């Protein structure tokens, strides 16, 4: 009966509206994390639709968590796991300072500012920041572990795992240092690739180690293997060591009588070849990604080789970095120098009610296992993503080796001097300038708020110490509420991570910004 | 112990590490209309399931949350829920058959599981419900940066 | 109402003082429920599952899994029983119990304006001056027999009747002691556990060998075999096919017969070997010779096997292979291209017992097994299923006690002196976590508690006779769970693991603190 | 204030479906009452004036019998502790074969004495330990009880008088001719070897001639039809085949090539001769009676036809093994001539009709073999059912009598004098123990009083007749079914006797049964759901 342009479900609004829509949203997605921030934040508890449970205080695993139906919380709750995955660190500060830039820039919304006037002093003020950010830093000497250590456990004082903090600094940094490679003139760390954490619940955290070498949760495929050799030789195998059909169709057409016989002896005989030409290296243990046949063990144990079967495809390539092998295909073209030499120790303990293989003493190793062993899966969950954080921020200053003072300090001193820079603009775009220089002060002031203190009396006191020339780095005490020097408490940030925040809530802020439409309800059309 | 699965327990963690930029929901059908223009529309060659719920009958979420991470992980498959009495079945359907998962393929359907409380329970994990499905071979068989896909002029060199 | 509900309106929240409220109540709902559990006096449960399957319990782990709740915070103490029973084997209701009076003494102070924070750090304080009490408050003692069966019966006659437990204690020490290597890490798997279903609890014993729950799948088979050649073997006997799609092709009957008999060779070859062996280690009818195979065995087999008075079994475990190496004394075989005398075992007397549709086939008289078997015998399925969980707590008490060399005493008494300790030490800690060290001490208090409680005496005379003996004498005294006065725990021999306490310790502080530090629970994967 | 809500903690975090009971009076009485009224349900059906019930079970088959096990055997007994005593019973019933019904008329009495003292003032923990101590004292006494021993198990008539009392419970009209026959079939089994097996009697029904006209062969009769012409052999030979009665073939594939002519018009006669020589070749060792587990081929039932061989077609392989034992034969995997050794003798073989069924008949006139059968008529299928029950319980009775020759005074006596002297030892035993002893020693009284009830007769009297009499000194002294008045008489000259293993074990299990219910404190049951097996 009706006749419409558009379809009948599409909805579409347009105006001051759909600003305040999202910079409300944007406001709303800040607040829902604003109090896990700083060494005195509190955990939540995040039910999974599976039925899972997740306890944490961080930002990205909070908010990745959250399901919701307006655009600009799905912008914010990105912007968190870009934050995330780019740095590691840093996750709830850009989601605050991005709800503070969006609150300031509304402001000027309300009144007859276009918006693009407000986005070219975002732009120009965050340049401003990079400028202030690089101008403040200190150099760092990598070479120091005790400054490495420093800055580790300053990134994770704020996380449940900085009561043991000496362990998991000490651990982080010694899975970054020994997982670092430089092959054919590049450099490259990859801790998402190796550094494997296991974490089994039971035991005490104090238990918790890096090791020298891999774990896998595997066992031998027969008893009579040796579950301990001191000095293995090992090798690693990707086809399966049983007999296999071809790809092409290969039906036979047996006539004689004995040519049933004589196929089900070829088929042990080529078994037996392929455990000979294993063998003819001379090898201790053999590790294969496929199953491995019972005759094939048998033919590998005649010569007191320990056989694992069966294993991940990333454990492999994990144990070949670790003990220094080679992965090969076609066992007939193994030379000496696939053979993992560097492999210190082997052996296959029981943890609780389960075997697990270890090959823990290399020499000089490329790859790692962490052996997490706490109360139980949730605990053992946010101590791997604390111990994630701290490995990705010692990365990060691995690679740059810029410092930057920390707890507010270094945002405030921007936040200075941007508003000094904007004391001689005298344009049209000063005003959203200078609000969004002072947006800064968010996250000092959600530090005090979480420490307890007074906010405003302990703001004022910060902004008028950074008012004096040679203060840029003094900032809030996290657990006492006191104005205290950062040369002093110690408390630093890698460059990267400060720059990334910015970068990412301005940028978010201006994208937030551009927008005074919204039409939904059509079909994907696909 | 064959029976124990071991290989359960990894594919769970696995399971839970199966996408990074969001969990994503089940697409839920408003209309009757909506959902015969629907199976007929999209390709034959693919399955689609098709969920029949209603709120509040217990052994649902669950299976919910299972379809979740199906979707997550299989790309390919359609998922996809739709209220019970928004269809309008009988009053028998919605006094014992509420647990029912429905299959399409080629536009027609080539399983139609009713019922399905006893074989996989109330409180069923995805890897179970996933064998469930597996067992009458009903599945069929590297992470970008973000994206990749950006006339027909391609290139050519001096000529 | 709140920012997550005014994003996603069907999202349901608790924020604040409502968190704590929600898993307070739920600690001490799950508190409250396991009380009745703690100590030998306590009360059993009977669970009825939805197919209508009784069982009779009395473990914290058990009880809490086959208990019908669907809570968060009962999901996370949930988690943290089954890791302690998975790592030690013991101490579910305690770690349950403790957790729960951890969080009320909390929320006792947190009510009058407290911050949970300085409760954490008093609870994380107290805790470290507990383990330093407990390292030095341990009984360095050498594991003999006495010990062990002292730390067996403590776990059992919690777990079981006293004559049952009696019977379970001498049954779990004897095999802990017979598979023990010196200098060695034991190995619980080596120790199968075998359920029968025909005579009493009481008839439960240890058999010096193995049991296997399947018997031989022949008529003509022996029926029992005093000398016995083990042939531990993982070859298959039966028939197979070709991978490469073989096929057969003949041209008259004549020829598909000579096919027909030409296509068992390689099977009649195999089973040709076996005889083979089996006439050279025997010529006599003194020895018999028993084949235990991984894989099937086809009737053709069988009846050759028969013939010349082989006993053969199939299907048998995979376990069984290191099992029956380890007992027998042979070697397990994947191929019989190569094998000799040496590679079989030894075993004094091989029978089968038949009852009702199974078959079992005993393997006794081994020389020095290392891996012995532990039948379960009861009239019901719930009392196998019983008598085999307390079978298991007993067997991780024993070996707990064998790995650590010390062992603590129990009944309360350790507790007690630890709250005695950390009371004399709160004066030295700073600021305000005094209180959470109070709570800390005041939490641990709720074992002699229960068990007062449970044995049926008043909880406040008893508990401060205790403590007014232990800081008279100074003796490690614990509840006397029959007559109330304090006794020596270490004397009376209730002994307690070292490392059961230790991960007590650990998990309760870890749990209660990263609980006591939440502060929303939240639900918004929908919509 | 119009709703009382959930109380906080583990009230409101229960499921929605799931149940809890806790405390005393909320779960061990309501065990209690359970177990009564499971006991009262059964009770009726006790001693020779039980009464047979009709039971319809969930897929409309009907049982009538008053057998106890059966009984709870088809009703869907829902509550755990009813549960719990019906595996007691089921258990008894493995063990032993007979007493079903005592131990539920012990186990409903004493949880019913258990509630008793618990509302006086008793603990469960002391009343346990009374129940425990009175059972030991039960289990010292009970051998001090028997009365006589079997003394002779190859004896026909002292068997079937020892087998009487066992299958006077059930079928009380006609007793002896059931006993004369169940003697004679275990007689012929239970060769010198002191081993008795129950799986060599067997028990075949068929219907028309009333359970009067029932025999008993030595040998086996199976209920199918004859493959060939022969039906019936004097001086059988038989030959037993577990493979079928065919040209064996391969197993990954036969196909058959030709390429010739001459191969196609070959093949079938060559099949055909090779059939004929295989039969022939089986014949000829003086084979006459060839039985096959498997499928028997046209052309191979056409040699066997023109050879004078009787085929038999037997799909079961049980009875294929039951067979091959009675019969002396080995079941050959392949089709060869049997050898020497491996040739069955029956003496016997025919094709028979009883009623309107038509049986083959593996017939031994010697007295003796490893299986013998017993072919039951009747005129209802569930008639003889109930007399196949019946004859269970004779050769269960048998079996444990060739376990334990012992035996103790039926009707009431044992347990009357059991009674008796656990109160007397109730006496001398001080503290809060005592109580559950007396209560233990009551609970005895169970069977003669529900022997009483059955009988027609006033329990009351028959009771204080009985301690009247044991207390003068005769302990063997059980109650007079045959009056109308409540009368005793003594069992050990009427040859009323029970097995004393079968005695021992009941009172165990039922014991076991009471204290395992009484110890429960706490039910947690949780949503029915489905599951309908
Ligand atoms: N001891 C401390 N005193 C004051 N501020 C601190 C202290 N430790 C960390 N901070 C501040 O807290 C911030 C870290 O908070 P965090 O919970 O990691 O949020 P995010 O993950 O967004 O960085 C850092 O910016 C740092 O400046
Ligand atoms: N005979 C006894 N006398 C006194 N105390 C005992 C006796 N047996 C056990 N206990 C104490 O009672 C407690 C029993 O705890 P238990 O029920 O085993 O809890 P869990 O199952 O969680 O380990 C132990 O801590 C032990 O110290
Ligand atoms: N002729 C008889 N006179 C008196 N009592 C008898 C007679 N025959 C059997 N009984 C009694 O009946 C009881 C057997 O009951 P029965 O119905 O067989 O129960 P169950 O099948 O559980 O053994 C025996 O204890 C015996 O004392
Ligand atoms: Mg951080
Ligand atoms: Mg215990
Ligand atoms: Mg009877």
């Amino acid at each position: 009966r009706p006749v419409l342009v558009l379809s009948q479900n599409t909805k579409r609004e347009s105006g001051r509206k759909v600003q305040s829509g999202n910079i409300n949203a944007a406001k709303t997605i800040a607040d829902i994390i604003r109090t896990c921030l700083g060494p005195k934040s509190m955990m939540k508890m995040l039910l999974d639709p599976m039925g899972g449970i997740v306890m944490t205080n961080d930002g990205n695993a909070i908010l990745r968590e959250i399901q919701v139906q307006h655009p600009a919380a799905k912008s914010m709750i990105e912007i968190s796991r870009t934050q995330d995955e780019e740095v590691g660190d840093g996750t709830t500060s850009v989601i605050i300072l991005a709800g503070e830039m969006l609150s300031v820039a509304e402001h000027f919304l309300e009144q007859q500012m276009h918006p693009t006037v407000v986005i070219s002093a975002y732009r120009k003020a965050l340049d401003d920041m990079i400028s202030t950010l690089k101008k403040i830093s200190i150099p760092v000497d990598i070479s120091d572990s005790d400054m490495m250590l420093n800055i580790i456990n300053s990134s994770i004082t704020t996380k449940a795992i900085s009561r043991w903090s000496s362990l998991a600094c000490n651990i982080a940094l010694d899975a970054v240092k020994m997982v670092q490679f430089e092959e054919n003139g590049r450099k490259e760390i990859d801790i998402k690739k190796y550094a494997r954490v296991e974490k089994i619940p039971g035991g005490i955290i104090e238990d918790s180690c890096v090791l020298r070498g891999v774990m896998i949760n595997k066992d031998v495929t027969h008893p009579r293997m040796r579950r301990y050799i001191k000095n293995p030789r090992i090798v690693l195998l990707d086809s399966s060591l049983e007999y296999k059909k071809g790809e092409s169709q290969t039906d036979i057409e047996i006539t004689r009588e004995e040519d049933f016989t004589r196929i089900l002896q070829m088929e042990e005989e080529y078994i037996q070849q392929l455990c000979e030409d294993i063998i003819q290296l001379k090898p201790d243990v053999v590790i294969t990604e496929k199953g491995i046949s019972d005759l094939a063990q048998h033919y590998l144990m005649r010569a007191n080789i320990t056989a694992i079967r069966r294993v991940r495809k990333t454990d492999n390539n994990r144990i070949a970095r670790a003990c220094g092998a080679r992965i090969v295909s076609r066992p007939e073209e193994l030379r000496e120098d696939d053979v993992g030499t560097g492999a210190g120790l082997l052996e296959i303990k029981k943890i609780g009610d389960e075997y697990f293989t270890f090959i823990t003493d290399c020499k000089d190793p490329k790859a790692c296992t962490i052996l997490l062993r706490g109360a139980s899966k949730e605990i053992l969950s946010e101590v791997e993503r604390n111990l994630q954080d701290a490995m990705q921020v010692c990365r990060n200053v691995l690679l740059d080796p810029q410092l930057v003072p920390g707890g507010g300090a270094s945002e405030m001193a921007v936040a200075h001097a941007l508003t000094e820079k904007s004391k001689a603009m005298t344009g049209v775009e000063q005003w959203p300038y200078r609000a969004v220089a002072q947006a800064l002060e968010v996250i000092p002031r959600t530090l005090i708020q979480n420490c307890g203190a007074s906010t405003i009396r302990l703001l004022t006191s910060l902004r008028a110490k950074h008012t004096q020339e040679n203060c840029e780095t003094w900032g809030v005490n996290g657990e006492t509420g006191t104005l205290v020097d950062m040369k002093e408490l110690g408390i630093w940030e890698p460059l990267a991570v400060k720059l990334q925040t910015y970068k990412t809530a301005v940028e978010t802020a201006v994208l937030l910004l551009r927008i005074d439409d919204i039409v939904s309800g059509h079909k994907k059309k696909g | 112990f064959l029976q124990q699965y071991r290989k359960q327990r990894m594919e769970e963690m696995r399971q839970q590490l199966h996408k990074g930029p969001q969990f994503k929901q089940v697409f839920e059908i408003s209309s009757g209309e909506g959902f015969l223009d629907m199976i007929d529309k999209e390709q034959k060659s693919i399955v689609i399931m098709v969920h029949i719920y209603e709120d509040g009958i217990p052994g649902t979420e669950a299976m919910n949350g299972c379809m979740i991470c199906l979707a997550a992980e299989y790309p390919a498959v359609k998922f996809c829920k739709v209220k019970s009495s928004v269809i309008g079945a009988s009053s028998q359907f919605t006094r014992n058959a509420l647990p029912a998962l429905l299959i399409y393929k080629g536009g027609e359907l080539i399983g139609n599981f009713v019922r399905v409380t006893d074989q996989l329970g109330d409180d069923f994990f995805a890897v179970d419900l996933e064998a469930f499905l597996q067992e009458f071979g009903l599945l069929p068989e590297v992470l970008t940066s973000v994206r990749n896909s950006a006339s027909e002029d391609s290139d050519l060199e001096i000529d | 109402m709140a920012a997550v509900k005014t994003l996603n309106p069907k999202a349901e929240v608790a924020r604040a003082q409502a968190a704590l409220a929600v898993n307070i109540s739920a600690a001490r709902g799950l508190q409250d429920v396991l009380r009745t559990n703690l100590g030998p006096k306590g009360t059993m449960k009977m669970l009825v599952s939805g197919a209508g399957d009784i069982k009779l319990t009395k473990d914290g782990n058990v009880l809490l899994h086959e208990m019908q709740i669907q809570h968060p915070t009962a999901s996370l103490i949930a988690k943290v029983a089954t890791a302690q029973d998975d790592i030690t084997g013991d101490g579910t209701t305690s770690n349950v119990l403790i957790i729960g009076e951890l969080l009320k003494q909390a929320d006792l102070y947190i009510s009058e304006g407290l911050h949970p924070r300085i409760i954490t750090e008093g609870f994380e304080a107290a805790k470290e001056k507990a383990l330093q009490f407990l390292e030095e408050v341990k009984v360095s003692r050498e594991m003999d027999r006495e010990t062990l069966i002292d730390v067996a019966r403590t776990s059992l006659r919690t777990k079981v009747h006293a004559e049952l437990a009696d019977v379970l204690t001498e049954a779990v020490v004897d095999s802990i002691l017979a598979i023990k290597k010196q200098d060695e890490p034991i190995d619980l798997f080596m120790i199968e556990i075998m359920e029968m279903k025909h005579k009493s609890e009481t008839d439960t014993s240890l058999i010096r060998g193995l049991v296997l729950d399947h018997g031989a799948r022949h008529p003509d088979m022996k029926k029992r075999v005093e000398d016995a050649y083990i042939l531990t073997c993982n070859v298959s006997l039966e028939y197979e096919k070709t991978e490469v799609n073989s096929g057969f092709f003949y041209k008259s009957a004549e020829e598909r017969e000579k096919l027909v008999k030409a296509e068992r060779k390689f099977i009649e070859d195999r089973v040709k070997k076996i005889i083979e062996l089996k006439r050279k280690v025997c010529g006599d009818s003194d020895k018999g010779f028993v084949v235990i195979n991984q894989k099937g065995i086809d009737p053709f087999s069988l009846d050759a096997l028969s013939k010349e008075g082989i006993v053969a079994l199939r299907r048998a475990k995979r376990r069984n292979m290191e099992r029956l190496t380890l007992a027998c004394g042979g070697v397990a075989l994947n191929s019989f291209d190569d094998l000799s005398p040496d590679c079989l075992g030894h075993a004094g007397l091989v029978y089968e017992y038949t009852l009702g549709e199974e078959k079992f086939t005993f393997i006794e008289k081994c020389n020095n097994p290392r891996s012995v078997t532990l039948l379960i015998k009861g009239p019901n399925k719930h009392t196998l299923t019983q008598i085999k969980d307390a079978v298991r707590d007993g067997l991780r008490a024993v070996k707990n006690a064998i790995d650590d060399g010390c062992v603590v005493p129990g009944a309360g008494a350790v507790e007690v002196a630890m709250a005695e300790a950390l009371i004399k030490h709160k004066p030295s800690v700073k600021g305000r976590a005094q209180l959470g060290v109070q709570a800390f001490a005041d939490a641990l208090l709720i074992i002699p508690k229960v068990l007062a409680q449970n044995s049926g005496f008043d909880l406040q005379e008893t508990l401060v006779k205790i403590q007014a003996e232990h800081s008279e004498s100074g003796q490690l005294v614990g509840v006397d769970l029959n007559t109330g006065e304090p006794m020596v725990a270490a004397e009376v021999g209730v002994w307690d693991n070292y490392c059961v306490k230790k991960q007590l310790l650990h998990s309760c502080t870890v749990i209660a603190t990263n609980i006591l530090l939440v502060d929303e629970i939240m639900r918004a994967g929908m919509s | 204030a119009l709703h009382v809500p959930k109380a906080p903690g583990f009230a409101q975090m229960l499921k929605e479906g799931a149940k809890h009971f806790s405390g005393l009076e909320e779960a061990v009485y309501r065990n209690i009452q359970a177990c009564k009224e499971l006991a009262q349900t059964t009770r009726t059906a006790y001693g020779p004036n039980g009464m047979n019930k009709m039971v319809i079970n969930h897929l409309e088959k009907l049982f009538v019998t008053n057998d106890a096990a059966t009984i709870l055997r088809e009703l869907e007994v829902q509550h755990p502790a009813a549960k719990m005593i019906v595996m007691a019973s089921h258990m008894q019933e493995q063990e032993v074969g007979d007493g079903t019904n005592f131990v539920l008329v012990f186990a409903g009495a004493l949880l019913e004495l258990a509630e008793e003292l618990l509302r006086i003032g008793l603990s469960v923990s002391e009343v346990i330990e009374g129940y425990e101590i009175a059972c030991r004292k039960a289990h010292e006494i009970l051998p001090n009880l028997v009365c006589c021993s079997a003394k002779n198990l190859r004896d026909i008539d002292e068997v079937s008088s020892l087998l009487r009392t066992s299958i006077m419970s059930k079928q009380y009209g006609n007793e002896v001719f059931l006993a004369k026959l169940i003697a004679q079939a275990c007689v012929s089994i239970f060769p010198d070897s002191g081993h008795f097996n129950v799986d060599n009697i067997r028990v075949c029904k068929i219907l028309g001639s009333g359970i009067s006209s029932s025999s008993v062969l030595h040998g086996m009769v199976f209920k199918k039809e004859t493959e060939g012409d022969v039906t019936s052999v004097k001086d059988a030979k038989i030959a037993v085949y577990s493979c079928p009665f065919d040209g064996m073939i391969t197993e990954t594939k036969g196909t058959v090539l030709i390429k010739t002519a001459e191969e196609l018009m070959n093949f079938s006669k060559g099949e055909e001769n090779l059939m004929d020589a295989q039969v022939k070749a089986i014949a000829d060792t003086g084979a006459n009676v060839v039985v096959t587990g498997g499928k028997v081929a046209d052309m191979a039932l056409h040699y066997a036809n023109k050879y004078n061989i009787m085929l038999v077609r037997l799909n079961s392989k049980w009875d294929l093994r039951r067979l091959c034992k009675t019969v002396g034969a080995t079941a050959l995997p392949r089709l060869t001539p049997p050898v020497l050794e491996e040739m069955g003798h029956c003496d016997s073989v025919y094709l028979s009709e009883v009623g309107d069924t038509q049986v083959v008949v593996f017939k031994h006139e010697k007295e003796d073999g490893a299986i013998s059968t017993i072919v039951l008529r009747g005129s209802t299928d569930n008639l003889m059912d109930d007399i196949e029950r019946a004859v269970d319980d004779g050769v269960n009775t048998f079996k444990v009598l060739t376990r334990d020759k012992r035996l103790v005074p039926g009707g009431g006596a044992t347990e009357i004098e059991l009674a008796k002297q656990i109160t007397s030892y109730g006496e001398t035993c001080p503290g809060l123990e005592q109580y559950a002893i007396k209560k233990f020693a009551e609970a005895f009284e169970a069977i003669p009083r529900a022997l009483a009830e059955n009988s027609g007769v006033k329990a009351n009297e028959v009771i204080s007749k009985l301690y009247a009499v044991h207390q003068e000194g005769n302990k063997n002294v059980g109650l007079d079914i045959e009056a109308e008045v409540p009368a005793v008489k003594d069992m050990l000259e009427a040859g009323i006797l029970d097995t004393y293993l079968g005695k021992y074990w009941a009172i165990k299990l039922a014991t076991n049964a009471a204290v395992t219910v009484l110890r429960v404190d706490q039910i947690i049951m949780a949503k029915p759901a489905g599951g309908p097996k």
